[PDB]
């Protein structure tokens, strides 16, 4: 099927590393050379993981082994097997899944590109997505490497993956003082503010007061030019945004790549270089 | 190799546009608007002018007061010795009243200034929401900021008036300093189970994510199709075009379904509001409700279960 | 502004008074209370 | 939570609450999502998902009435739309197969360079005059004190070789931002609006390279009806062209690399 | 003594802004008064009167 | 008091007005507090009698 | 500015009456206060 | 002394800036006094006399 | 700026008398407190 | 001002408004800055020595 | 720039003078300062 | 002034205004920094020794 | 300045303003930075030792 006006954009080709073969759609999705692969991993994961759900802790029999998202979780191998394929049962499986998921985001990521091409548009989207992609590597790869352990990454638990942070986080006591985590946090906030403004304003100009005209920038560019005094501008908002977020991510990315392989003391301490300044 | 709308390459300028004039009641705007090439190499280089009504001043005033308290008391700490004030800055602060005067007006010393200053960052904050809805519709504008602002301002009160005062504790209310405040969240997680187990937080997260997600997409998307006036959404909302044509289409042949140059801006305003919403939720439950969310969780069949390579002993029992 | 000299004062009085309804309502509230629980 | 029923208390009620009104509001959006572009067109495939409903689970919302600005008709949504043409032939009859841009794609007006027919009325400013205008009427403007004035910069095809130059850089009364540059082409000796969004500045050599369309294509560039102002209709019109270049200007581009 | 001169003010100050805003100013303060008296000064409800509302109620 | 009148020829009266009104609203809300907090908490602490202390008990 | 000496002068007295009105309304507030509970 | 040649001051400095800047300074400064002083030993509110009318009346 | 010599000297004068208005009202202020609670 | 008499020139390059106002601030701040840095450790007449009796002796 | 040699001196002289008024004003301040609590 | 002789050409490449207002701060800051830093540890003449113990002898 | 003979050409590729004022900041920081490092560690000539404590002996 197609959108009211989609029927007129589905050109031929535009693919990246080949794909002029499966260069077609299905439902509302373009396949290509990446919609294809990503799929593979998807089931050889979304389901490969099912095996895990099946297996569980001890075994598929252990009263420990359950089928409640809230609990189900695939655990990485022991730090034992450092940078080596662990026994699926003991770790590998986890690795396997993770193996896939990597590509599934590398495909869909690229697939995005082929699209970005077809629809002869800008590529800000994927490029952005990549960061988000990366932050997933430098948080289950770039780090665990400089820790010589694959099993040294994190789990795949609906909420189980929560603790994994709880710990590695306290491993430095007041993780909160991590310089990055502070900023990286700040962003994931600022973003959730500007956003709660743009997406608001707009939905307040195009659908303004009763019996009123679809307001124009000649308002917007003043809306805040009144409350706060200044207005970043309209084009801008759609900049500051990506900015914030595409940074917040990359930040946090740092945030946990350095926590450990680049710093072992409790963060609170790091903050000492400050104090000790030959001045105060 | 196409000019990816990063920083407005070449700029241009025209006189100070003091916005659309306002009705009978909206006092004169004020300020002699300025320009900054730099600031402007990102957005509307013009600066100001800004409005200032009653709540406008009334609120701003109630603002630079708490600051002049939470600011003062703080400096006092490091015995008016700025040098260290500068040093122990990120550490300093102003704590609330001691568990005794749970709700009673704390003495001029013991956590007093904080309750004082607090209420003045309780009104001015609430008063500034007025400096919105007011200056908002007096622009012929509907209300969606004013709305959200609440959702957020809601959570703020879930960290005070509504809960701290709800448990009789001029302590259960966050401190007043970057680090110490940075500690309150820490302290909290503990005192009561471990937040990672109170859904309404593990929830309010996904949102603080989505926003960190979406307004991060649509920010790009727009840009991607900003050549095709995507940035001009305004009209695209009304008279569509190739912008919302190329855009949404993307997501159509990507994640399948998709929406409109309008809709998106909706989810936007939503995820956002649906954030501080879920925030103040848990924070409200956590306290006068469940006391340990970890127990809650598992007691509901939530909290997971792993093997056991390590366990300890219990003095209170064997001893 | 936005007004003249006549219709203007028409309001001055019109409301001025009303308000006293309050000050008075308030004073009945502040006196009736004082009689009840002595505060100091 | 996955098994069925276990614990029982208060707060756990509420978690159900929000996590209910969510699944409600979720639909609200769904509908609000559908306004324009709906309903769908062909049967090349069916609705992928859990419950394959006729056309979207959330019954299409009702018409919305957009009260445009002064001297402006009124728009609504949804709002039935008149089918368009498809200047292309399906490479394959298979549902979901691509459509080749018959004849010269560069202007065949398809996908990579297709576009809708926005209103043929120059979008104006606050009071009346039209927003996007050339620096002609935009005489009350001035280049950003510092930024090297683009007036006089020779455009240069993505092939490198020159392709006309520039003229007036269409500013705006709404936001002191350049949105277009007049490009007095070389062969046509005409005027083709340059979409800054597609114009890459090279303040080092007075040039302005546009890796979008070959130097020649500046001739096939949709011509502006009036030079003193451009209407929404064409606002999309000029753009969409260069756009195609992204997947046309060279046999290379369009076809895969590996 | 000073009442007569002031009436000329209405022309200079809009009634609506001053009237409806005060409507709030009056409502906001009175809410935050019981808020202060109730919070610290005295709790006329659980204060004096046989607090045994539950001591003689829960029994 | 004589020459004080000329000030209205340079500064917008409405401004100073709304400026003053906001200044006396916070201050008063401040003072009654800055004092009720320390000097004499006339509200709760000394009078009239403890209907709660000598009563509730 | 935006006014002449005439309209201005008038404003000066009218509000001045109401101004001292404060100095008076608040002076009675203190004087009766100092009476109640002497401070310093 | 200073005044005669100091009228020329307003010839470069706007009357508004001085009128506006000074009010802001006198008050914030005034406030940072009783304030920084209040918290100082010569406190007057709850520090000493008059006779502990609170300590006496209360109990 | 924005004025000539004339309007300038006039302002300065009245503006002064208003400044000594403060110093005097504040010095007399200090002194009254100086007598009551001696600092130093 | 044996040498600072030929300075007259400076004013054109140094804008009067920029130099006048801006310096009256640096002073308005440092004023407080000093009194604070000194009031902090050196000596504190406010809580350093008598009269500080009324506070303790005069209190209760 | 924006000014010429002629008023260059005039602004120069008026400002230089006052500056020394404070230098004498404050030097004196540090005088009564040393008198009260001697430092170093 | 081994080099200070031909050094005059300096005004030509360096903006008079930019260099003039810049040292204005660097010196304004460097100096407040130095008195801040020295006064912090080396000799804190403020709360350090004599003449008399305004605090010690006066407070008690 | 032997290089000079062959070194003059450098300035055609390196803008005078870009390298002149640029190094001026470099010299200014490194320097401030060094005293900061040395001083803080090696020997803190300031509060570190001799001639001897003055505030300590005069205080007590
Ligand atoms: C121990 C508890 C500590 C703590 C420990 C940690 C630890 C440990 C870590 C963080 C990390 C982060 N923390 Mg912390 N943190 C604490 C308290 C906080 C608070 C708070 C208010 O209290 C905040 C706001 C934050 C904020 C943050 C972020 C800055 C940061 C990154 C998150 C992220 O988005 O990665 C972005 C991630 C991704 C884009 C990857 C996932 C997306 C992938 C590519 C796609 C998935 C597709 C899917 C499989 C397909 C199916 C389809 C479905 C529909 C989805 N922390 C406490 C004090 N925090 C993490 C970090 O810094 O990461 C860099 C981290 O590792
Ligand atoms: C503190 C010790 C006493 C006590 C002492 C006092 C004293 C003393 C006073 C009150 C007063 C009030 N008290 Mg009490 N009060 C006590 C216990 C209570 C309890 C309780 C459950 O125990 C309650 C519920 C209340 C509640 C109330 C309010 C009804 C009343 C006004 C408050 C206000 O801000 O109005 C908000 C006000 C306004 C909006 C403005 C005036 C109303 C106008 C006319 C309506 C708007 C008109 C507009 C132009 C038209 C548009 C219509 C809509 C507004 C849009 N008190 C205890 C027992 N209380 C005050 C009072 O009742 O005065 C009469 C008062 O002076
Ligand atoms: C501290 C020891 C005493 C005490 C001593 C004092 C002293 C001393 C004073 C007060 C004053 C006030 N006290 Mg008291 N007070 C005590 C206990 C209380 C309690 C209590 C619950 O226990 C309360 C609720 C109050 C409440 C009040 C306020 C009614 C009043 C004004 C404050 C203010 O500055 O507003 C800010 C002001 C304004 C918003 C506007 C000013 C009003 C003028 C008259 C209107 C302007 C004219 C304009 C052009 C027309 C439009 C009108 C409106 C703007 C719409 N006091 C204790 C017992 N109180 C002050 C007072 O009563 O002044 C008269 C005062 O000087
Ligand atoms: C600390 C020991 C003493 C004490 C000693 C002193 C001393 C000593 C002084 C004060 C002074 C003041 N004290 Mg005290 N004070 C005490 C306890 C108190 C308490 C209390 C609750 O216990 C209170 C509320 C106050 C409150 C006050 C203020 C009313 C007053 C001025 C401060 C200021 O910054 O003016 C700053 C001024 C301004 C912002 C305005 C600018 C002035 C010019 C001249 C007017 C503007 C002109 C304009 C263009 C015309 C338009 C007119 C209108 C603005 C519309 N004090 C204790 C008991 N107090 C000061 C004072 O009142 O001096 C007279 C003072 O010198
Ligand atoms: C340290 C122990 C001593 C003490 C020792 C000293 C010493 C030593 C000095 C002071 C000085 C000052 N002290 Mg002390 N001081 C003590 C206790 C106090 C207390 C107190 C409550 O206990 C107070 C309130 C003060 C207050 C003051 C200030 C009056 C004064 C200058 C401040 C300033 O920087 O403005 C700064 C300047 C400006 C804003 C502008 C520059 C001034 C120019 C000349 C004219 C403005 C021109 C303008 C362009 C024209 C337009 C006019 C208007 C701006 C519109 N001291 C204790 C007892 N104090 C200083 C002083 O007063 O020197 C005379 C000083 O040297
Ligand atoms: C560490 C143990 C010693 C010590 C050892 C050293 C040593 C060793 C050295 C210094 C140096 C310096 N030390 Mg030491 N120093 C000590 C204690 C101190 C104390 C102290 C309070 O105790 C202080 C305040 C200082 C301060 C200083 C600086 C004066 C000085 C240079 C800084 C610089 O990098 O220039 C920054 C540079 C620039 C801004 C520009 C580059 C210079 C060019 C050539 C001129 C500019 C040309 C321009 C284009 C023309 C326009 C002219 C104007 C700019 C308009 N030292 C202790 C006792 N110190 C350095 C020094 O003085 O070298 C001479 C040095 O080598
Ligand atoms: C700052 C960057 C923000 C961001 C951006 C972002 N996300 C994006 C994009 C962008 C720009 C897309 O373009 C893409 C998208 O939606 O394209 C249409 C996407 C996307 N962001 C997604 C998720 C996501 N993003 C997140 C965050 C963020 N994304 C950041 C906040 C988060 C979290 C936790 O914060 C999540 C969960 C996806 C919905 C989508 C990418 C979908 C995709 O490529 O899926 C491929 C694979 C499958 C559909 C099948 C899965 C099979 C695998 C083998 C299993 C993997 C298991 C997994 C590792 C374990 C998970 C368990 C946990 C609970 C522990
Ligand atoms: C999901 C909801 C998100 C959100 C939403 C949100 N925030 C909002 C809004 C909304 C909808 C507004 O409408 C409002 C806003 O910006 O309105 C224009 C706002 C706002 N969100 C703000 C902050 C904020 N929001 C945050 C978060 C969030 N807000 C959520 C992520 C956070 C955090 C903790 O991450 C912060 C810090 C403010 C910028 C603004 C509300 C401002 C307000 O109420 O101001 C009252 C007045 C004052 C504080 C007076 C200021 C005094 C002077 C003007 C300044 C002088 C200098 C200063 C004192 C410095 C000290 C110097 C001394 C030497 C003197
Ligand atoms: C027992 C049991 C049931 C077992 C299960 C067994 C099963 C089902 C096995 C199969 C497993 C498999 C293969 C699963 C995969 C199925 C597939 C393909 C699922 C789809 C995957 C996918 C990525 C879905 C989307 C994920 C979601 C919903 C993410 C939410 C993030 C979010 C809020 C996105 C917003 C989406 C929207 C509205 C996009 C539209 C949109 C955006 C974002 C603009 O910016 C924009 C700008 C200008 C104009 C228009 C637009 C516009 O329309
Ligand atoms: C000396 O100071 C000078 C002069 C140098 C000026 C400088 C000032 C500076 C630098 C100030 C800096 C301030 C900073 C850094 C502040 C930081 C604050 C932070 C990080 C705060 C973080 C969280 C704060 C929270 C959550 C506050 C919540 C407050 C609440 C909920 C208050 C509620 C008040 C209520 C409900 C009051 C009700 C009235 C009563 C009490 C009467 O009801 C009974
Ligand atoms: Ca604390
Ligand atoms: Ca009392
Ligand atoms: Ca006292
Ligand atoms: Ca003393
Ligand atoms: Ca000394
Ligand atoms: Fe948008």
């Amino acid at each position: 099927a197609m959108l009211s006006f989609e029927k007129k954009y589905r050109v031929r080709g535009g693919t990246l590393i080949g794909g002029d073969l499966f260069d077609f759609w299905v439902g509302p999705f373009y396949v290509g050379f990446f919609g294809v692969v990503g799929f593979c991993f998807t089931l050889l994961g979304v389901l490969l993981i099912v095996w895990g759900a099946t297996i569980g802790p001890t075994g598929p029999t252990s009263d420990l082994q359950t089928y409640n998202l809230w609990r189900i979780s695939i655990a990485p191998p022991d730090l034992s097997y450092g940078l080596r394929m662990a026994p699926l049962t003991e770790g590998g499986l986890w690795q396997i899944i993770t193996i896939c998921a990597a590509g599934a985001f590398i495909s869909w990521a690229l697939r995005e590109v082929e699209i970005c091409r077809k629809l002869g548009i800008g590529f800000h989207v994927p490029f952005a997505f990549s960061f988000a992609i990366g932050a997933y590597l430098v948080l289950v790869f770039v780090r665990p490497l400089l820790m010589g352990a694959w099993g040294h990454g994190f789990p795949y638990g609906i909420l189980s993956h929560l603790d994994w942070v709880s710990n590695v986080g306290y491993q430095f006591l007041h993780f909160h003082y991590n310089p990055a985590h502070m900023l990286a946090i700040s962003f994931f906030f600022t973003n959730c503010l500007a956003l709660s403004m743009h997406g608001s304003l707009i939905l307040s100009v195009t659908n303004p007061q009763k019996g009123e005209p679809v307001k124009t920038s000649e308002h917007e560019n003043t809306f805040f030019r009144d409350i706060v005094g200044y207005s970043i501008g309209a084009l801008a908002i759609h900049r500051l945004g990506l900015f914030l977020a595409l940074s917040a991510a990359f930040w946090s990315a740092v945030c946990i790549l350095i926590s450990g392989p680049f710093w072992t003391r409790g963060w609170p301490e790091w903050w000492n270089w400050w104090l000790e300044l030959p001045l105060w | 190799p196409e000019y990816q709308n990063i920083f407005t390459a070449v700029q241009v300028r025209a006189p100070a546009y003091p916005g659309v004039p306002l009705p009978k009641g909206n006092l004169p705007r004020i300020g002699r608007p300025i320009f900054s090439y730099w600031l402007g190499k990102i957005g509307d280089a013009q600066i100001g002018p800004i409005y200032l009504g009653l709540t406008g001043t009334l609120s701003i005033f109630f603002g630079l007061v708490a600051i002049s308290i939470i600011g003062f008391n703080m400096l006092a700490s490091v015995h008016w010795d700025v040098f260290q004030f500068l040093k122990h800055f990120f550490w300093l602060g102003l704590e609330p009243p001691p568990p005794q005067y749970g709700l009673r007006i704390p003495p001029l010393s013991e956590g007093g200034w904080w309750l004082m200053a607090g209420l003045f960052l309780t009104l001015s904050i609430l008063l500034w929401w007025v400096r919105t809805y007011k200056r908002a519709e007096a622009l012929g504008m509907s209300q969606h900021l004013s709305w959200a602002f609440a959702a957020a301002i809601f959570f703020y009160l879930v960290l005070g008036f509504i809960r701290p005062v709800m448990m009789g504790s001029w302590a259960k209310a966050v401190p007043f300093g970057i680090f110490p405040h940075l500690d309150w969240t820490a302290a909290f997680s503990i005192r009561y189970g471990n937040l990672y187990y109170n859904p309404f937080h593990m929830l309010s997260i996904a949102f603080l994510y989505g926003s960190a997600l979406l307004f991060a997409m649509h920010g790009a998307t727009i840009l991607s199709v900003s050549r095709f006036g995507g940035d001009r959404e305004i009209d695209q909302i009304t008279h569509r075009g190739t912008a919302a044509e190329r855009a949404a289409l993307f997501w159509r042949w990507t994640m399948g379904f998709n929406v409109t140059m309008e809709s998106i801006h909706r989810w936007a305003w939503w995820c956002a509001v649906l954030t501080v919403i879920t925030a103040g939720i848990g924070i409200l439950l956590s306290g006068t409700v469940v006391d340990n969310w970890y127990l809650w969780a598992v007691k509901h069949g939530m909290a997971p279960a792993y093997p056991e390579v390590v366990t300890a002993v219990n003095p209170y029992e064997t001893a | 502004t936005g007004l003249t000299d006549d219709e203007a004062k028409e309001f001055h009085a019109i409301f001025m008074q009303s308000m006293y309804a309050w000050f008075g309502l308030v004073v009945i509230a502040h006196l009736l209370a004082w009689l009840y629980r002595p505060w100091l | 939570s996955a098994g069925i029923t276990h614990y029982i208390d208060a707060a756990q009620i509420t978690i159900w609450a929000f996590w209910l009104f969510f699944f409600g509001l979720i639909i609200y959006l769904r509908r609000e999502d559908k306004r324009e572009g709906y309903p769908l067109d062909s049967d090349r495939t069916e609705r992928s998902g859990g419950r394959v409903k006729v056309v979207g689970f959330p019954d299409l919302p009702d018409p919305k009435t957009f009260v445009l600005p002064h001297n402006g008709g009124t728009v609504v949504a949804p709002r039935v739309e008149a089918p368009v043409a498809v200047n292309a032939t399906p490479f394959s009859p298979a549902p979901g197969s691509p459509l080749v841009p018959n004849g010269d794609p560069m202007l065949s007006g398809f996908g990579p360079a297709a576009s809708p027919d926005r209103p043929k009325h120059c979008d104006l400013t606050f009071e009346g005059l039209p927003k996007i205008v050339p620096m002609r009427v935009a005489k009350e403007f001035s280049i950003a004190e510092g930024d090297p004035d683009p007036r006089g910069m020779t455009v240069v095809g993505l092939d490198g070789e020159v392709a006309g130059t520039v003229s007036d850089v269409w500013v705006d009364r709404s936001e002191p931002q350049i949105r277009y540059l007049e490009v007095e082409v070389a062969a046509n000796k005409k005027k083709v609006l340059l979409p800054i969004g597609f114009s890459r500045f090279d303040k080092k050599a007075r040039k302005v390279k546009v890796d979008a369309i070959k130097a020649a294509h500046f001739a096939n560039v949709p011509t502006l009806s009036n030079p003193d102002q451009v209407t929404l209709y064409e606002e999309d019109k000029v753009c969409a062209y260069y756009a195609g270049g992204k997947l046309y200007a060279t046999a290379e581009r369009a076809g895969p690399l590996l | 003594t000073m009442n007569a001169n002031l009436y000329k003010i209405w022309l200079i100050l809009d009634p609506r802004r001053v009237l409806v805003s005060i409507v709030a100013f009056q409502i906001v303060l009175g809410l935050l008064i019981h808020m202060i008296v109730l919070s610290t000064d005295l709790n006329w409800l659980d204060d004096n009167i046989p607090v045994s509302y539950q001591a003689l109620g829960k029994k």
